Formats: structure tokens, C-alpha cells, sequence
């Protein structure tokens, strides 16, 4: 009863950001920051597998923060990758019995 | 009768009923008053006052015969508001170092790289874990300054009185440089805009709007940093989850083992024990506990050190202290008393 | 002379005079007065009475027509202060050792020894216990041990019942909290005792205003007064209950109340002494064995033992017999406990 056809007319699903949408929104977060041009967005977004837009934002702000650690002058490709190697937010494991 | 004659001259000079202000219209003064008990009213002023300072959250002078506005003041005021061991939790003070120290040291890494300075933190962790210590351990390096504010201190029964103390804290903040107000219990302060047709807990609501206004936006902060403490990032606002305000979320929980050994160091050095004892055995005896409960353990070893006349605490004092707290005061005494194990 | 100045002060007054509760200093001698119902003109004060006897926000003498402040209030003898201010150090420290002996030592070296010798915290840097909730099953000794520390003392003892604070007037109970802690402040080093504050939580009345919005305010005044500010120092306060369910945990937390002390209903090894001492001052046919009564009731309090050891003598002296038969003990215990059901179960361990 919450949908039927006059409650909410349309049923609009949203695509998981395929490859280039991740690169696009990750560049949108890196619009106002100093980005050296040694960045290949397709490489970055393509080695991101199963990232939603939450993690798009998380990866680009972690690329800011990891580059904010050592006092670099701008962002760095390996800092983008370690935003990605912020474990794809998949944790932990102990691991114990999996040998 | 030291002034009795003048008292027989103030009998023709008497005005100004209490009458707290609800709100106003626009384009004009046109204020709105409840008196106390009777009713509501949409008021207008007497002419010889300042229509500026009849703002919302105030109780003005009001005539008996015309209910016209006379001089306010704040008639609801003042009783309204009640580091060598830097190193507790480890990965936390460094992110604390980041979000506090790095804007307060250099606009070099931030503005030149094209980011905004991170100005606020959402602390989260169980209580008794040292939010207060890390909060105040910021204040060794800034200058010396700190103020502490519990959230439910603002539970006072007048409209905008909490918003008036938000005014007070933000206009004490800018008086001083490199200062630290601390926030805690920020759920009753309000993060969720719960509403239906009731009109209840609204001083919290308008106080929270005043908080968003004076916090960030409209002359930002400068040399003022304020930590906010909670058990949840769950009951907050997406207007301070506005992504440039409180963006770090420093994490901590129960300490590991060695943290508890460090707190054993801390609350061993600041009282009368003997310097020949160990603590790692006691650290094994505390699988889940808090440093506040380590304070309870040290004061209980002090209680045993009161029982016998002891100023040099043995290992046995802390042994029987932990045995007191975690097994003979966890509830009564008798979760043990079986072998089956050893 | 003085008579004309006094008469002119008396005729500054207008003979129907009134009383209202204040909030705040208005430093330049013009004031403003709530009543009970709070209608608040910018009033004066009759400037020969002392304005500066009093802290902010307390009752004074007012007028009905120009509402002005006239005189200081009378130090109103409410029925509390005669009970709150404990007159004599009464009796009953220990007529009979052997009732608890566990937390007698605890209440000693936690209430007497920090207070009566406040020089051990010099050596070891420890704070005193401010509040300790002594609690347990009903009829144990909590009130008894309260009186025990009340006589065996060197501090001005205070004794408070939790239903003393419950009056139907508006703001009455918070004022009683104010005068209560004035009594707790202005004697000496003092040992305040509070009793029956588990009979305040799920409790509503008919001689009352809006129920959940009445003693929330009173207990909140207790909150803001007891272990708030107004520096603690050395003021001993003990609160006691039977149950813990209706307790707001805002007062149970540390800072406000440190130590939590139960009381076990005692073992048979001390039941023999408590039954003996409750039977120590009567005549009794000594062939009868209390060990039946001692072993029988599995969760006896001492009010049980009190009513048994007295009511068996009452059943014997009911028909004027000095000494008691064992079936008078039967009648006594089966009066005292409604359905004395401790046999099987069990009964059949066995
Ligand atoms: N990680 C820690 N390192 C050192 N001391 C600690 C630590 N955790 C707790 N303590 C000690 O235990 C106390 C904990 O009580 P407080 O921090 O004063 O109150 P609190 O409950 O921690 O405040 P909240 O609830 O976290 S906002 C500290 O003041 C220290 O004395
Ligand atoms: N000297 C003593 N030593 C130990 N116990 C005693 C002594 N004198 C009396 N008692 C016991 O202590 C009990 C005291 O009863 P109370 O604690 O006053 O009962 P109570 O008042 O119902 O407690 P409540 O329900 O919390 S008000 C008596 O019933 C005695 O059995």
C-alpha cells in the first residue's frame, strides 16, 4: 500500500557506480584540492571493486588525509591507492581456524 | 526608617509585570507574550524603550493596564550553568594532534593543498574511558585554557535560556584565544528533529538551531576548539554532518592490556604505594574494565591500606583490591567456588 | 524617639501583607516579586529591614496592593526541622554484637574513620566516600545501624524520612530541600541519614499537583543540591532503601554515591543469637527448641524474629501463661508468615 501507483508513481532503482561514475565522483571530491596531474582516474576507480558513493567520498577524503600525514605539497597516486587500501572497509579478521 | 520618606514617594512609581516573550511578527516590533498562567497575547511596546532588545527568549517589563513593553534585562540568569600523562589511548591523540594541533599550528598544509581546516571531532567510546583526559590533555599546548560543559546543565525551564547560554559560551569563546569548551551528552541537546503535533521539548530545538548557527557558519571559529562526546553518531544532525565540520570520528573503546598497565602506572604514581610491585598480573585480572574502575581499584587498595596502617602498598593490597572489585563486588561474592578448571 | 520611626515603618506597611518566592538579586534595591502564582511588578524594599540577611530567591514579607517587599520572612517552623535536626544522640549502638559484623566493620572504617580522623587522606591521597546506599531485604537493620551510628558518633547526626519532602504546595518540597541542606550545612561535621527513597519513584498522590512533574523537580533540586556544587568537603550523608528498581541512575552514578552496600539475611549461626537475644528478656519453658524456627524460614529478616519471639510470648500471656509452649510458637510463626511454605520444596534433598 505504500507504493501502489498513486502513492509513489515511479520505481527508480539506482546503479552501483560502474567504473567511470566512481572516477567522476572521486574527481568531484578532488575538484577544489591540489591534484598533481599524474592521476589516472580509470585506474583508481577500476581497481576499486564494490565501492558505493559513500566509499567514493571515503576514498577521496582518505587520499586527502593520507597525503595530509607526511606534509606533502599535494595529493599522490599511492595515497589514492592507500585510500583504496584502507581495506575497502572490510574487516578484520582474527582469523583463527581458517589456517 | 533610614529611607522611609522616599518609600512614601515610590508609591506613585510602580510598573513592569514579568511576562516572558514567546516571539514576534515581522517588519515591526509586534511581540508575543505569555504572562505565566492565564493565556497568550500578541503584544506591542510602550514608546520609550528599545525595540531592539526585546528579542526572543526574554521577560520584559509589562504594564498592568495596557500590557505595553517596559525595560528588560536577563531576569533569568547566573545559576543556570553548573598533563604529564599525555598518552592514554594511543592512535587517538595523534588524530587529536591532527584535527586540533594542525590547524592551530599551520595554514600551510591545508589552504595550499586546497582543503578546509578540520575543526571538529566526533568522539565516540564507552564512558569511563578518558574522553575528559584527552579533551583536557589538548590544553597543555594551546595556552592553558579549558571550560567543561555537560549537556543536561542546559535543562532549564525557560524558552531560549539554553540558547541564551549558547550566546554566553560563544561570546566567552571569542574573548579568549586558544580555548576549549567541552561538550558531552549531546543527545538531549538534540540531533534528530522529532516532531508531531505536540509542541513540547522545543527549547532544545531552538537551542540546537542556535548551536548550528554560532558553531560553524557566520564568522567561523579561529582559536576555539570544542569536542563533542557520545556513545553514538546515530542521533545527530546531517547539518553538522555537513561534511566540513565534524569529520574525523576518532575511535576508541576498552583498552588492550598495556593501556591498563599504563593506567596502573598513572593511578599508582599519584598516591601512596610501594615501588617494588608489579601490575601485569593485575592487568590480566582486568579483562574488561575501565580506567575509572582502575581508580576504584587503586582507591580500594588504599582502603586496604587504611585497614592496616599501610602507606607502602604491597602487591597483596592490589591483589585483594581487584579480588574485591571484580569478584567480590561485581555482584556479591559467589560466582566462583568450584574447581573444574585448575 | 525610636517610637515614631518604628510607627512610620509600621505605616509603610499596609496591614494585609503577603509572602512571595523570589529568584534573583536586582542589586540596586528595587526588586520584583513572584507570588505563589507569580505576578511581578518592579517592587521596592522597605529600607530598614536587612535585605542582605538572605541569599537569592527566598520568601520575604510582601504587600497585596503595591506588592513591595516589607520584611524578612519568619524562620518558618515546618514539621521537618524538629525531626531533621536530631535533638539527642538517642540510644542503641550495640546492645548485642553478632547481628551483622560484616558491614559493621565496613560502615565503621568508611563512615567513622574517614570522618573522625580526617588525616589518613593526607598520607595516601584518597577522597572520602560521600554517599553510600545501605540496602537490602526489609527488616534487616538498616534503620537500626543508622541509629547505631547516630548514637556512636562525634558528629551532629541528622535523620530524614523520604516522605517528609512530599507536600502539595508548589515549590514547597524544593524549599524543604533548601532548608534541609541549610540544616546539613550549618551544624558541624554532620552525618545526614536519609531513609525511604525507594518509596518515592513509582509514587503518585491525590493531595498533589501534576505527579510526574512535581517530585521530578524536587528530586532534581536534591540532585542539584546534594552532590552538585556548594563544595562537598566533609558532610556525611547516608541514604537507605529496600529495593533499587525505582532509582534513577543519575544519582546512582559515581561522584554522587560511591559505595553500594547490601545486607544478607543472616545465617543460622547468627540466627541462634538473634532468636536468643529477642527471647533474652522473657520467661520461657526452656525445653522447647528454637532450632526448628531457626532452620525453618529460609529468608527470615529480623522483624520476622522480632514478631515471632514477641508474639509467641503474646500467645502464651494471652491466657496469662508466663512460659511458652511450642505450639504457641507454631501459632506465632504461622500468624507471622502468611502461608509458612518452606517445606517440600525441599524438604526432599534429603
Ligand atoms: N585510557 C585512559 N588512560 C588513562 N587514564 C584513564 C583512561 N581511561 C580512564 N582513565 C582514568 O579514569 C578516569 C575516567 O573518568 P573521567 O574521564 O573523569 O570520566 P569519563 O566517564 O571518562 O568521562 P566520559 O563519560 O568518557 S565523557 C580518567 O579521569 C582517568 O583517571
Ligand atoms: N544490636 C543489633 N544488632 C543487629 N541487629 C539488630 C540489633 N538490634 C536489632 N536488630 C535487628 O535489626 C532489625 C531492624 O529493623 P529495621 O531495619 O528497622 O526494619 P525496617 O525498618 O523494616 O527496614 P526498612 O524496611 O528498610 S524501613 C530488627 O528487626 C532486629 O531484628
Amino acid at each position: 500500500a505504500l507504493l501502489r501507483s498513486g502513492r509513489l508513481d515511479r520505481k527508480i532503482e539506482f546503479p552501483m557506480p560502474n567504473e567511470e561514475a566512481r572516477a567522476r565522483i572521486m574527481q568531484i571530491h578532488s575538484r577544489k584540492m591540489n591534484v598533481s596531474p599524474d592521476v589516472n582516474y580509470e585506474e583508481l576507480a577500476r581497481c576499486t571493486d564494490d565501492f558505493n558513493g559513500a566509499q567514493c567520498k571515503a576514498v577521496c577524503v582518505e587520499a586527502g588525509m593520507i597525503a595530509l600525514r607526511r606534509g606533502a605539497t599535494e595529493l599522490t597516486h599511492e595515497d589514492y591507492m592507500e585510500g583504496i587500501l584502507e581495506v575497502q572497509a572490510k574487516k578484520k579478521a582474527n582469523l583463527q581456524y581458517y589456517a | 526608617a533610614a529611607d522611609k520618606q522616599t518609600l512614601q514617594s515610590e508609591q506613585p512609581l510602580q510598573v513592569a509585570r514579568c511576562t516572558k516573550i514567546i516571539n514576534a511578527d515581522s517588519e515591526d516590533p509586534k511581540y508575543i507574550i505569555n504572562v505565566k498562567q492565564f493565556a497568550k497575547f500578541v503584544v506591542d511596546l510602550s514608546d520609550q524603550v528599545a525595540p531592539t532588545d526585546i528579542e526572543e527568549g526574554m521577560r520584559v517589563g509589562v504594564d498592568r493596564n495596557k500590557y505595553q513593553i517596559h525595560i528588560p534585562l536577563p531576569p533569568k540568569i547566573d545559576p543556570t550553568v553548573t598533563y604529564s600523562d599525555v598518552g592514554g589511548c594511543k592512535e587517538q591523540i595523534e588524530k587529536l594532534r591532527e584535527v586540533v594541533e594542525t590547524p592551530l599550528l599551520h595554514p600551510e598544509r591545508f589552504v595550499n593543498l586546497g582543503i578546509e581546516p578540520p575543526k571538529g571531532v566526533l568522539l565516540f567510546g564507552p564512558p569511563g574511558t578518558g574522553k575528559t583526559l584527552c579533551a583536557r590533555a589538548v590544553a597543555n599546548r594551546t595556552d592553558a585554557c579549558f571550560i567543561r560543559v555537560i549537556g543536561s546543565e542546559l535543562v532549564q525551564k525557560y524558552v531560549g535560556e539554553g540558547a541564551r547560554m549558547v550566546r554566553e559560551l560563544f561570546e566567552m569563546a571569542r574573548t579568549k584565544k586558544a580555548c576549549l569548551i567541552f561538550f558531552d551528552e549531546i543527545d538531549a541537546i538534540g540531533g534528530a528533529r522529532f516532531d508531531d503535533g505536540a509542541g513540547g521539548d522545543n527549547e532544545v530545538q531552538r537551542t540546537m538551531l542556535e548551536l548550528i548557527n554560532q558553531l560553524d557558519g557566520f564568522d567561523p571559529r579561529g582559536n576555539i576548539k570544542v569536542l563533542m562526546a557520545t556513545n553514538r553518531p546515530d542521533t545527530l544532525d546531517p547539518a553538522l554532518m555537513r561534511p566540513g565540520r565534524l569529520d574525523r570520528k576518532i575511535e576508541f573503546s576498552l583498552p588492550d592490556l598495556e593501556g591498563r598497565t599504563h593506567i596502573f602506572k598513572i593511578h599508582a604514581r599519584s598516591m601512596s604505594v610501594e615501588r617494588d610491585i608489579r601490575f601485569e598480573l593485575l592487568a590480566r585480572l582486568c579483562p574488561n574494565s575501565t580506567g575509572a574502575e582502575i581508580r576504584s581499584v587503586c582507591t580500594e587498595a588504599g582502603m586496604f591500606a587504611i585497614r592496616a596502617r599501610r602507606k607502602i602498598a604491597t602487591e597483596k593490597d592490589f591483589l585483594e583490591a581487584v579480588n574485591k572489585v571484580i569478584k567480590s563486588y561485581a555482584k556479591f561474592s559467589a560466582t566462583p567456588r568450584y574447581m573444574t578448571y585448575n | 524617639k525610636q517610637e515614631e520611626e518604628r510607627s512610620k515603618v509600621d505605616d509603610l506597611r499596609g496591614t494585609p501583607m503577603s509572602v512571595g518566592t523570589l529568584e534573583e538579586i536586582i542589586d540596586d534595591n528595587h526588586a520584583i516579586v513572584s507570588t505563589s502564582v507569580g505576578s511581578e511588578h518592579y517592587v521596592s524594599i522597605l529600607s530598614f529591614v536587612d535585605k542582605d540577611l538572605l541569599e537569592p530567591g527566598c520568601s520575604v514579607l510582601l504587600n497585596h496592593k503595591v506588592h513591595a517587599v516589607i520584611g524578612v520572612l519568619m524562620d518558618d517552623t515546618d514539621p521537618l526541622v524538629t525531626v531533621m535536626k536530631v535533638e539527642k544522640a538517642p540510644q542503641e549502638t550495640y546492645a548485642d554484637i553478632g547481628g551483622l559484623d560484616n558491614q559493621i566493620q565496613e560502615i565503621k572504617e568508611s563512615v567513622e574513620l574517614p570522618l573522625t580522623h580526617p588525616e589518613y587522606y593526607e598520607e595516601m591521597g584518597i577522597k572520602p566516600p560521600k554517599g553510600v546506599i545501605l540496602y537490602g531485604p526489609p527488616g534487616t537493620g538498616k534503620t537500626l545501624l543508622a541509629k547505631a551510628v547516630a548514637n556512636q558518633t562525634s558528629a551532629t547526626f541528622l535523620r530524614v524520612v523520604g516522605s517528609e519532602l512530599i507536600q502539595k504546595y508548589l515549590g514547597d518540597g524544593p524549599k524543604l530541600v533548601r532548608e534541609l541542606f541549610r540544616v546539613a550545612e550549618e551544624h558541624a561535621p554532620s552525618i545526614v541519614f536519609i531513609d525511604e527513597i525507594d518509596a518515592i519513584g513509582t509514587k503518585r498522590y491525590d493531595s498533589n499537583s501534576g505527579g510526574e512533574r512535581e517530585i521530578q523537580r524536587t528530586m532534581l533540586e536534591l540532585l542539584n543540591q546534594l552532590d552538585g556544587f556548594d563544595s562537598r568537603g566533609d558532610v556525611k550523608v547516608i541514604m537507605a532503601t529496600n529495593r533499587i528498581e525505582t532509582l534513577d541512575p543519575a544519582l546512582i552514578r559515581p561522584g554522587r554515591i560511591d559505595r553500594k552496600i547490601e545486607f544478607p539475611l543472616p545465617d543460622e549461626k547468627t540466627k541462634k543469637r538473634i532468636f536468643q537475644i529477642h527471647t533474652s528478656r522473657m520467661t520461657l519453658a526452656d525445653d522447647v527448641t528454637l532450632d526448628d524456627l531457626i532452620m525453618a524460614k529460609d529468608d527470615l529478616s529480623g522483624a520476622d524474629i522480632k514478631a515471632i519471639c514477641t508474639e509467641a510470648g503474646l500467645m502464651a500471656l494471652r491466657e496469662r501463661r508466663m512460659k511458652v509452649t511450642n505450639e504457641d510458637f507454631k501459632k506465632s510463626k504461622e500468624n507471622v508468615l502468611y502461608k509458612k511454605q518452606e517445606g517440600t520444596p525441599e524438604g526432599l534433598y534429603l
